[PDB]
């Protein structure tokens, strides 16, 4: 950011007469397009003697895994691709010190409250929050020290749990969220770049050699699998700390 | 051998992003909150009761 | 892009942050100006609380309106950075229930405190190692506009030693001309009586 | 469930640029069916006095 | 066309193969109802 002065107006020779000097600067980063693969092999008897079409059932099982691997390269660190120099969501939030232990408030939504205020607190807005599906026991359990509820409207119609401080929760259901790094990370969901270099193609592969083996003289086909996707954080921290950032994480107790 | 990326690099395509990223703006809390004059001289004098 | 399109907004916020940090916190504040800035000013008059003195937050707000009730001054304005926000949709009774939000689901609601509409300061001017809130009479603070934001694109002048047309570049020189004063009387009160409160950090 | 894995795309003779191979698999169960029974006697003079 | 068969690549050697293929089963189908066990539909002479 520029930044401005004081000046007196009273003579010539006073150097708080001189108006300041200021720049304004700007840097570069890049969104860097990324592949998942993977080759599912097996053998054409097996496709023969299935009374299921075997592709019928992979499809759609290699269509989640790309969001597992995806995800856990974007919200945990765990095999992202050393060009995109970003930190992860949960680890650069931890890095940044945006970060709490379960169960050092008084309760699980105390330490909610403390999470979204690291984001508060570095001039980010919370608008999405991420969790397991395990929080809803935790969400339903909350109550006051008499044994009633102050998440629920009371035990017996109630069971809603969508949403806390009246911020919705997307829970996570693909097996990427790993419970042992993170309990919950809120943040703001606009300060996160994807791109869609080139949506899923599929390829029926039936001469190709794969690993060891040829898939013509073994009697295999394959399907070849392929999706290229970027990430990047897409935020200035101008006129603030180099380390504010958009996301907290509860971490575990 | 092959064509590398490398080889091919000269050839590659490139995107820009329409607009920057910035965080939002915002004024002074004095001038929001605070009455203002019109000052024409500089200096204002103000008489106010004291006892 | 427009270099000056982007340059302008930046620096008509900064010229808003130099007079904030002046008015507020007194940090740059010109030696001219012989009233404190609000929130030493408070703290001189002794219209302040340490966060933490009282039950909760509530309790040290509810001080604070008090020491401006005192002073027959009506508070008008409250002036706090965005970590309040937490604090107030942290206030809990002593069985873990919440006193401020409507329960802690479907509520965020933190635009105010004891009905009074909080000003939430964004100019990164706020000073949290100073103040968690300063709260008072709007109508006992005075500002001058001498002159509007004047703005000169500069071509030959010689700057810090840099010869524009020489060197074949441009500037933009901007100037503000303003003034802060305290307009208040404090007949028969006290000479401390002062129509701000604060509270300082724990 | 399958696994996938990232892939380069630079050079011919890197092994980070090689797809990697995984499987999917199934197991089988049984549902047997098994039988409820009962035998209830009466003399037909019961059946032809009641009312 | 493409394939690598034996330590040849096809398509480098501008070659092609003819993949044939054929599933068979062999299994007896004599009933030993009302016999012995041991009953066998086929005999067999051995070289001298």
């Amino acid at each position: 950011l520029p930044t401005a002065g004081w000046v007196t107006d009273d003579t010539s020779g006073a150097a708080t007469g001189t108006k300041p000097t200021s720049k304004v600067s700007w840097t570069g980063k890049n969104l860097v397009a990324e592949e998942i693969a993977v080759i599912v092999p097996v053998h054409e008897n097996t496709i023969a003697d299935s009374r299921f079409d075997i592709w019928g059932e992979v499809r759609p099982l290699v269509s989640q895994e790309f969001g597992r691997v995806l995800d856990e390269a974007v919200f945990f660190g765990v095999n992202k691709p050393a060009t995109w120099l970003d930190p992860a969501l949960v680890p650069g939030a931890i890095a940044a010190g945006n970060t709490i232990a379960d169960g050092t408030g008084i309760d699980l939504a105390d330490d909610i409250n403390e999470a979204f205020g690291f984001v508060e607190d570095d001039e980010f807005d919370v608008n999405v929050a991420f969790t397991g599906r395990f929080l809803r026991r935790r969400l339903r359990g909350l109550r006051d020290a008499d044994n009633a509820p102050i998440y629920l409207d009371g035990v017996r119609s109630d069971n809603r749990t969508a949403e806390i401080y009246g911020q919705d929760l997307m829970y996570v259901g693909n097996r990427s969220w790993d419970r042992d790094e993170a309990v919950l990370l809120a943040g703001d969901r606009s300060k996160v770049l994807l791109g869609i270099r080139e949506d899923v193609q599929v390829k029926l592969l039936t001469e190709a050699t794969i690993g060891g083996i040829n898939l013509a003289e073994k009697d295999m086909v394959a399907l070849r699998f392929k999706f290229r996707v970027a990430y990047s954080t897409a935020f200035s921290t101008a006129g603030g700390e180099v380390t504010d950032y958009p996301f907290a994480v509860i971490t575990p107790d | 051998a092959d064509i590398s990326r490398a080889d091919a690099l000269a050839l590659l395509a490139t995107q820009e992003l329409d607009s920057i990223i910035k965080p939002e703006t915002s004024g002074s809390a004095a001038l929001a909150a605070f009455r203002s004059i019109r000052m024409s001289a500089g200096t204002v004098s103000m008489p106010v009761l004291a006892a």
